[PDB]
């Protein structure tokens, strides 16, 4: 099914080809067009009150990274190197070995805030919940040397945002 | 003549102009290619799923969906329902993303800034869906090959209801504006005015196609997902010129509108993705219980899913034309070629030929009429 | 909201406004309290003229009436 | 009388900030003088404001704390201020403070 | 008086001035700039912070680089950069103007902005959303409230 | 006491023209759903100071191949002529009260184009010597109309000075008699100021560059205020031709009370229009003067040549 | 000497605004620098604007208008003569050929803009 956009025969009865006349000697449908922005100038502006006010966000937001702890407080990263393989940017660097006590933990765990492009597939194929993207997107630098981050920075972004990533975690991962 | 060096997405025109008059445009591409196909044969099937949400960037979710599509393809596998309701339901209000972008810059190309900001204000309302389903107010990577990745939240499709309840409005706010404006409509009709045998010989698609009298829309003769399930008109012009071009882009968000209201309707429960954990990923909560579905999810995002050897070339009705993947596979988990058919690289290619006795001042409204980003030309 | 552009259409409609009250006190001031006289004509500069030598001060705008006539 | 009752609400905005200097504090700092109800203060100084009659988007705020960690944020305001429990609120990812 | 008191006034005002009047000039290149064009809009209308939607070179104070810069964009965006009167800012917004980004790796893509002119303010995302880029916006006012021109002067 | 009047005149002509980048930003704000300046003072009321003092401070660029007295010139010029129309306005009572006052506006007008043709050349650029040639011939061509209409007024007026625009308009806004020429008046005068939808120049931003694109820092300050110092000037004129002010001698302070609120109105008519319309082609502003507004023009001075003589409603010489 | 001393005061204010908007600023020029915008790219030629007759002839259209409003201006002052009967058809008569000499540019393609 079609329809047209622009076929039609203007009448040529002298009623219609006044009116014709009269809008273009008036201006009348130019006029018109003021009426519609006169509106808008009487309507309540759509702005937010930056940084007093936020806008929405929900809690699948993609945002800075951080690296999470069991309730214990032991790393929930287990160096399975799931995160480097399936980041399409190769933003993330890993080097593990076993730990004084013997466990699998990561010594690098490096991503290039630079060459990520935010994508969270990082955080699906965690199998632990370990790696995630928190719900900051306020973390411009003044330098490209504060956007590559190692461990100490990640691990600190998750005892900084646990509080809040581990609420979002809570209200999503049912439809994970 | 006069030759000038336009410019500084970011083009170059070397125009040859005698006095107001256009003779020659030539048009300098690859200020934005990046080396998109060339980079996915680096990559596995799903790490290759970025890349075209940053095609068309303003219709992230459309290349998306065509890339799905010829994935899907190759593999032999099918969507679930849901998923394919979820994927038109998004097709379409990817398409009035698309659509506002590119009538409302188009206004402000040729002066008319206001209407640019009333409309993106629905954008900004459109990108919250966006971010609700997926994370990410553009590039989502929600449409994968096999469904969605996740389902929708809890009470999106009323916050989609009440959204749309009101765009019809707002459509006419921005007609009441442009449609009948006699300065809008000097700039506009009889203006890169292109012949049906043309436009098709010179590969056009979309309202290139339309705009010109050619009945064609692959969403209705050569249906994909569940397009065949849904009632719209497919808006054709007459004249050929930009008017009727811009005439179709507004009555087709219109008709988004329409099929909106029967995906929120019509919109059946099931699961979002194939299931098929060799294909798709299983869920979290049996990936940490079941030994296969743990298997599968390493072997999933660490060397992907293999797709059957062949070449497919897979097309849809994308906002600014037929878009469409060259697809060859070898066998792998990585794609041997990726060929991406931009419909804006046919497009920007004719505009030498459509600004043929033409002022300077027309080409900008010839640029905007074919709706080009370069994104997609450049790759 | 929209009446949040008042302050700024104060603030100009101020300044378009003093130029107006300015020349028209500074005239009377400099002018014995009345609205300076105009000449475009000269007939209206010659009675002008003439108001100068009658005030007795070199002064066109100070008037003499019926008390300096006998 | 409904146009009586515009400036009545606009005078009542000096009283609900504690008189002109608190009105002309928030207008200073804020750029704002509306008048919400109070949700709650964190232990920086941020006080979290909400009116749910306004559109969404400004139904929620926060008039931050004009000093934290030692640094003078009387003027030097920052998005960032915001700690992790309330940004969630904050940014309506949650309605409960 | 003092002296060092009179300068320091005189920096709080240029400073001031110059963080008030942002003019930027948008170089427009990827999908970065489609979240740009949102802080335009009406939600974050960064009109109101004194920062103008559009500039021209020759009158613009801060040059914002939103997306991919390929080899062959480079040298213009270098051309444009000096034309610029200072002071002059450069706000590198997303990823790929950031360090290369997704096409990090590739070989017609430079791998981040700040090899060709240098930059004051690092705004990550892939895009940034128009909020973060307010945030960066913002934070290059704090930047420039924290200058020093005059006082430096002073001691020389 | 004469030099007091002047600074009386030019100083709040430059705080106006200051506050109505603001009120243009504002009023466009809201016509476009947002809220414009109000973060720099209460409600935005310090932008325009700190627009200026950022200006002035910045390096004035000035290509080394651009010839430096046409450079420096044309800002000169172009001020110093957007100040100079302002002396003879009757609001109510001229600085200079001239008896030719009305020429004289029209004189000053047509010298101000020299300032787009001089910027031109000493750019030595030709991305802005068509800009230039292309603004020079809108800018004459609109003059045409504008003094064939201000004829037209004048002939019910009787005098080519302004204080008698006044007199004649003491019974009824001549807009009612000559509401044909007040149109036509009012889009002639948004063509002379190179204002949307007549601004191929100044900011089209359509494969065409503005005749002051080469100008940075104080320089273009001063362009920008002669811009908008004839757009009020324009809008103040029309005020005074069209929509006449009673004038009380005993209370003169009503008269500019009247005559400012108008003239504002009038000038936010401006702003009005920019946010409601696109831009003419090039060619089509030119069809609009020559094909449309000067058969119309030359048609209305002809019935207002011959009305009043056969209404027997000739005005007085005087 | 009202009007000496406004244009001398309105010509020297603009004259002081453009000194200290050069040496007010601190400045740094250098060849990349104080080079023509352009528009990001290198020029594509050492030659000047072409000439076009089109740019030229409204010039010189508005200059033969522009010289027959000249006549129309003192029509003010007319009208008060006792002859009006000769005053209103020299009066109709010069505005005549003014649109006679519009209509002979309109016919001949004088005010067109396609090459
Ligand atoms: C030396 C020095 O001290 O600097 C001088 C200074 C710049 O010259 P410069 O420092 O040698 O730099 C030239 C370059 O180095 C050399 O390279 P350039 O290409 O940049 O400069 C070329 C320029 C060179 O111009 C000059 O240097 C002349 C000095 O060419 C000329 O203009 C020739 C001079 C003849 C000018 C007309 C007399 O000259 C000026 O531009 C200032 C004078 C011109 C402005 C006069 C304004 C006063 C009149 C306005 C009020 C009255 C109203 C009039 C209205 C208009 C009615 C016509
Ligand atoms: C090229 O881009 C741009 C434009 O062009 C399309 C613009 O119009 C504008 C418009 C807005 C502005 C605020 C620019 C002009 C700023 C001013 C402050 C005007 C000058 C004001 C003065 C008060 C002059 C100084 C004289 C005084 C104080 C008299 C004593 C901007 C910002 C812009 O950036
Ligand atoms: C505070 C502010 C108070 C209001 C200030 C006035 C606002 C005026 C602008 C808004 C007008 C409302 C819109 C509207 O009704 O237009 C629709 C109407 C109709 O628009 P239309 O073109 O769509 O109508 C088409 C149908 N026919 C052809 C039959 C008319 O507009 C008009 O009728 C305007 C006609 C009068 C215009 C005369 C020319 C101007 C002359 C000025 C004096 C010289
Ligand atoms: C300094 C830069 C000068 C910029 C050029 C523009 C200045 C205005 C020109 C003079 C205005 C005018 O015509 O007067 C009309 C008006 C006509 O008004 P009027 O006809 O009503 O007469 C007023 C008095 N009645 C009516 C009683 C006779 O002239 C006057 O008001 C008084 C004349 C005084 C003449 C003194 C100035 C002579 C010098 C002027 C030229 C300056 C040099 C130009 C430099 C080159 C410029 C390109
Ligand atoms: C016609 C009705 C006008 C109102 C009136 O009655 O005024 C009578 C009165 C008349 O006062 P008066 O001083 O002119 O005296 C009238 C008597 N004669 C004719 C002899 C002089 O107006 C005023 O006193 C104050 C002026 C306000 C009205 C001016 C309207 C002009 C508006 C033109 C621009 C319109 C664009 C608006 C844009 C707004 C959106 C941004
Ligand atoms: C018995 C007494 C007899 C006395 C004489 C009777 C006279 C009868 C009426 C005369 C006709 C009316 C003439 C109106 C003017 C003609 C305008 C015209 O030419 O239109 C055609 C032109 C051209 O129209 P076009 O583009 O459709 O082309 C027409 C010609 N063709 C098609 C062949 C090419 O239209 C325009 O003027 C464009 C307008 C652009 C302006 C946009 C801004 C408008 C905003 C509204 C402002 C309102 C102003 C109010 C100012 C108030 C100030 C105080
Ligand atoms: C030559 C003989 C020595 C005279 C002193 C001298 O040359 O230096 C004075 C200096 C030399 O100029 P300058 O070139 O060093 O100034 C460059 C820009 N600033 C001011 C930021 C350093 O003149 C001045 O600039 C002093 C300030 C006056 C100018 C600004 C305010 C009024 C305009
Ligand atoms: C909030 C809505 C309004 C928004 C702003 C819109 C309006 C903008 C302003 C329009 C222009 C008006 C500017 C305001 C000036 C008003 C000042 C005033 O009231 O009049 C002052 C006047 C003093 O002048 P003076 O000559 O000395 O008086 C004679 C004394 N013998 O005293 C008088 O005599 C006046 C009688
Ligand atoms: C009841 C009775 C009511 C009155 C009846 C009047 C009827 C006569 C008037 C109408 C005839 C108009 C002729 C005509 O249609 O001309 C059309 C043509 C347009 O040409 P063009 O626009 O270039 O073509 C399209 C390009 N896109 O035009 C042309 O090609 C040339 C047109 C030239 C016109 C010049 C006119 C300028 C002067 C205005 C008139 C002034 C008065 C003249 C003296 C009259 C004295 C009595
Ligand atoms: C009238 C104004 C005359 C003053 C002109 C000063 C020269 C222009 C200038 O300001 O440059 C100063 C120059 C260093 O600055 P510049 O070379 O322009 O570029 C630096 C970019 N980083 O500093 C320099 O190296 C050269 C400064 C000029 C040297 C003047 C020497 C005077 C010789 C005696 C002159 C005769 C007696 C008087
Ligand atoms: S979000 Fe995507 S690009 Fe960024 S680190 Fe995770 S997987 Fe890599
Ligand atoms: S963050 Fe998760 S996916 Fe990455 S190495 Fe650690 S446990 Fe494995
Ligand atoms: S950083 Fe992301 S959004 Fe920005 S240009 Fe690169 S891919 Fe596009």
């Amino acid at each position: 099914t079609y329809k047209y956009v622009n076929l039609r025969e203007p009448s040529m009865d002298m009623k219609s080809v006044t009116d014709r006349a009269a809008q273009t000697l008036l201006w009348t449908e130019l006029i018109r067009g003021l009426g519609m922005t006169l509106s808008y100038l009487f309507r309540e502006p759509a702005t937010i009150n930056y940084p007093f006010e936020k806008g929405p966000l929900s809690p699948r937001f993609r945002g800075e990274h951080a690296l999470r702890r069991y309730p214990s407080g032991e790393e929930r990263c287990i160096a399975c190197k799931l995160c480097e393989a399936v980041c399409p940017a190769q933003a993330i660097t890993i080097e593990a070995e076993p730990r004084a006590d013997g466990s699998r933990r990561t010594t690098r765990y490096d991503i290039d805030m630079t060459k990520c492009i935010y994508c969270g597939f990082c955080q699906e194929a965690c199998p632990v919940d370990a790696i995630v993207e928190g719900p900051n997107f306020e973390f411009s630098t003044e330098t490209h040397e504060e956007l590559l981050y190692n461990k100490e920075k990640l691990l600190n972004n998750g005892d900084k945002w646990e509080a809040e990533i581990a609420a979002n975690i809570q209200a999503d991962y049912l439809y994970r | 003549n006069l030759t000038l060096n336009f410019g500084p997405g970011v083009l170059r025109l070397v125009m040859e102009l005698s006095g107001e008059m256009v003779r020659k445009c030539d048009p300098h591409i690859g200020l934005l290619h990046r080396g998109t196909e060339k980079l996915i044969e680096y990559k596995t099937y799903l790490q290759a799923l970025p890349y075209f949400d940053r095609l068309d960037y303003v219709s992230m979710m459309c290349n998306e969906q065509a890339y799905s599509l010829a994935v899907e393809k190759l593999l032999n596998i099918r969507p679930p329902p849901r998923a394919q309701w979820i994927r038109v339901l998004f097709g379409e209000i990817t398409r009035l993303l698309n659509h506002i972008m590119a009538v409302t810059t188009h206004a402000l190309d040729i002066g008319a800034m206001t209407p640019f900001f009333w409309m993106f204000e629905e954008r900004e309302k459109m990108f919250e869906f966006y971010e609700r389903v997926s994370g990410a107010r553009m590039h989502a990577a929600y449409v994968r090959p096999g469904g969605v990745h996740q389902d929708l939240p809890l009470g999106l499709m009323d916050d989609i209801y009440e959204f749309s309840k009101n765009f019809s409005l707002r459509i006419d706010e921005l007609e009441e504006m442009l449609t009948n404006n006699r300065i809008w409509r000097n700039r506009t009709v009889d203006i890169g005015i292109v012949t049906a045998e043309d436009a098709l010989n010179y590969g056009f698609s979309g309202v290139m196609l339309r705009g010109s009298g050619i009945q064609w829309d692959l969403r209705k003769t050569q249906p994909y997902d569940v397009y065949d399930q849904v009632e719209f008109d497919v808006p054709i012009g007459s004249r050929g010129d930009c008017y009727d071009r811009y005439l179709c882009r507004v009555e087709e968000m219109r008709q988004s509108i329409r099929i909106i209201s029967q995906c929120l309707n019509k919109m059946p429960p099931g699961e979002i993705k194939v299931d098929d954990a060799k294909v798709s990923p299983p869920k979290r909560a049996e990936m940490k219980t079941s030994m296969e579905s743990l298997i599968h999810h390493f072997k999933l995002y660490t060397e992907g899913y293999q797709v059957p050897p062949g070449a497919t070339y897979t097309a849809i009705e994308a906002p600014k034309g037929e878009f469409g993947v060259y697809l060859v596979s070898d066998g792998s988990s990585r794609p041997y070629r990726c060929k991406i058919k931009a419909p804006g690289f046919a497009h920007l290619a004719g505009l030498d030929k459509m600004s043929k006795g033409h002022m300077l001042a027309d080409v900008v409204a010839i640029i905007g009429t074919q709706d080009i980003v370069f994104g997609e030309v450049d790759r | 909201m929209w009446f949040e552009v008042l302050p700024g259409i104060a603030v100009m409609g101020v300044c378009l406004f003093i130029p107006g009250m300015a020349t028209a006190r500074i005239h009377r001031f400099s002018n014995g309290g009345k609205e300076k006289r105009v000449a475009h004509y000269p007939y209206q500069w010659y009675l002008m003229e003439r108001d100068r030598r009658v005030s007795g001060v070199n002064r066109s705008y100070v008037s003499k009436g019926l008390e300096n006539i006998d | 009388m409904e146009l009586l009752q515009v400036l009545k609400r606009g005078l009542q905005q000096v009283s609900g900030h504690g008189g002109l200097r608190g009105y002309l504090r928030v207008l200073f700092r804020a750029n704002d003088v509306r008048v919400g109800t109070l949700v709650g203060e964190d232990k920086y100084g941020n006080k979290y404001y909400e009116d749910n009659k306004q559109f969404f988007g400004r139904h929620r705020w926060v008039i931050y704390t004009t000093e934290m960690n030692g640094k003078n944020t009387f003027w030097d305001v920052d998005g960032s201020m915001v700690p992790p429990e309330w940004h969630r609120w904050l940014h309506c990812m949650t309605d409960d403070p | 008086s003092r002296g060092e008191y009179v300068v320091a006034k005189l920096d709080d005002l240029i400073n001031w001035a110059r963080r008030s009047s942002l003019w930027p000039m948008t170089f427009g290149l990827a999908c970065c700039a489609v979240e740009m064009m949102h802080m335009a809009a009406p939600r974050y209308d960064m009109d109101r912070f004194g920062v103008v939607f559009r500039a021209s070179p020759r009158q613009s104070d801060v040059m914002i680089v939103a997306g991919t810069l390929t080899n062959k964009m480079a040298p213009a965006l270098r051309k444009v950069y000096d034309q610029m009167p200072e002071p002059r800012y450069v706000v590198s917004m997303g990823s790929c103007a950031n360090g290369g980004g997704y096409y990090h790796y590739s070989y017609s893509v430079v791998r981040g902005c700040d090899r060709i002119v240098p930059v004051d303010i690092y705004v990550p995302g892939c895009p940034p959303t128009a909020e973060a880029l307010l945030y960066g916006i913002l934070q290059l006012q704090k930047k420039i409230k924290r200058e020093k021109r005059l006082r430096i002067w002073y001691r020389r | 006491m004469f030099m007091i009047n002047i600074l009386m005149l030019i100083i709040p002509i430059l705080l106006a023209v200051a506050f109505l980048t603001l009120v243009e930003r504002k009023v466009l704000g809201y016509m476009q759903l947002r809220k414009g300046p109000n973060v720099v003072g209460p409600y935005g009321l310090l932008q325009p100071i700190a627009d200026a003092i950022k200006l002035f401070i910045k390096e004035p660029l000035r290509p080394a191949t651009s010839s430096a007295s046409m450079f420096i010139l044309a800002p000169i010029m172009a001020l110093g002529l957007a100040l100079t129309m302002w002396i003879p306005l009757p609001m109510p009572y001229p600085l200079i009260n001239m008896n030719l006052g009305v020429l004289f506006m029209l004189a000053m007008s047509s010298l101000a184009v020299y300032s787009i043709l001089w910027s031109g050349w000493a750019s030595n650029s030709k991305y802005a010597l068509i800009g230039a040639l292309r603004a020079v011939a809108q800018t004459i061509s609109y003059e045409v109309t504008l003094a064939i209409i201000l004829l037209s007024v004048l002939l019910m007026s009787g005098s080519f000075t302004l204080s008698t625009l006044i007199t004649t308009q003491e019974q009824m806004w001549l807009i009612l008699p000559a509401w044909p020429l007040a149109m036509m008046w009012f889009i002639s005068t948004l063509a002379e100021t190179n204002r949307a939808p007549f601004d191929l120049t100044e900011g089209e931003s359509e494969l065409v560059s503005g005749f002051n694109v080469e100008y940075a820092a104080g320089p273009f300050a001063l362009f920008f205020m002669a811009e908008y110092a004839n757009i009020i000037m324009m809008n103040i004129f029309t005020a005074i031709l069209f929509l006449g002010t009673s004038h009380n001698p005993h209370m003169p302070e009503l008269y500019t009370i009247n005559f400012t609120i108008k003239s504002l109105l009038l000038t936010m008519s401006f702003l009005w229009i920019r946010a409601s319309y696109p831009r003419f082609r090039y060619d089509q502003l030119m069809h609009l003067l020559w094909k449309n507004f000067l058969p119309l023009t030359l048609a209305l001075c002809m019935w207002h040549v011959s009305l009043p003589i056969l209404t027997s409603g000739i005005p007085p010489q005087t | 000497m009202n009007l000496m001393l406004a244009l001398l005061t309105n010509f020297t204010l603009a004259t002081l605004l453009v000194i200290i908007a050069f040496w007010l600023p601190q400045l740094n020029v250098y060849s990349e620098k104080t080079s023509p915008y352009e528009c990001g790219f290198d020029p594509m030629g050492s030659a000047r604007l072409p000439f076009s007759m089109k740019f030229f002839l409204v010039a010189i259209t508005f200059l033969l208008f522009d010289l027959e409003i000249a006549l129309l201006l003192p029509l003010p002052w007319a009208s008060q003569t006792a002859n009006l009967n000769t005053m209103l058809t020299m009066a109709l008569f010069l505005i005549i050929l003014l649109a006679v000499s519009l209509a002979y540019e309109w016919t001949q393609k004088g005010l067109e803009w396609t090459e």
